[PDB]
């Protein structure tokens, strides 16, 4: 979703929300994440304003404190940034690719399923939409935010075609961007 | 028990040091 975005050519504006718009949005993000209710006063302090930075395609990126921590396109289902995933790792279910699969990951390559299914990945059971962290084989931090294309049931027994989409990978646009200013 | 994590990130390619080795 980022590959080639920069705040030049894709930031359009950045508008400040009012508190009817951010409880709205705080609870879309609990019915989306469940266990991120318990931090949400952290991630999203009462005192601070909330931004939505607007861009291109209709992407929309919520920033507080100027940090970057959801982004959706439409109105679709927010994702997490990478930079907040690493501050909270538990938002999302993992999956891990073999260590291979790295290089084509950070240059934005979807997830294949030998990716998944070779020796040193791991694949958890996961329904088919579910948002999930990209973990790899021997690292320690998430590389990338995914969408399952296919069940991981599916992503065993087929082993063959997208098994994840990469929606948001390390130095990619969106983390190049790492405030809004 | 207690969040949220600090992860270094490199000063040159931003990255996780970790993931260094994949940025020339
Ligand atoms: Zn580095």
């Amino acid at each position: 979703m980022f590959k080639k975005f920069d705040e030049k050519e894709n930031v359009s504006n950045c508008i400040q929300l009012k508190t009817s718009v951010i409880k709205g949005i705080k609870n879309q993000l609990i019915e989306q994440f469940p266990g991120i209710e318990p931090w949400l006063n952290q991630i999203m302090p009462k005192k601070d304003p909330v931004k939505i930075v607007r861009c291109h395609e209709h992407i929309e990126i919520l920033t507080v404190n100027g940090e970057l921590l959801f982004f959706r396109q439409r109105e679709g289902p927010f994702y997490p940034t990478l930079r907040l995933l690493h501050k909270y790792p538990f938002i999302l279910p993992h999956q891990q690719v073999d260590k291979g699969a790295i290089k084509f990951v950070l240059s934005g390559a979807n997830i294949m399923c030998p990716g998944l299914t070779s020796p040193g990945a791991k694949l958890y059971p996961a329904a088919v939409d579910t948002i999930v962290a990209i973990m790899a084989e021997g690292k320690q931090h998430a590389l990338c935010v995914g969408v399952m294309k296919m069940s991981a049931e599916d992503i065993e027994k087929v082993n063959k075609g997208i098994g994840i989409e990469n929606i948001h990978y390390l130095n990619d646009g969106l983390w190049h961007m790492k405030t809004y200013k | 028990a207690d969040y949220p994590l600090r992860v270094l990130y490199c000063g040159v390619c931003s990255l996780p040091t970790e993931y260094c080795e994949y940025m020339p």
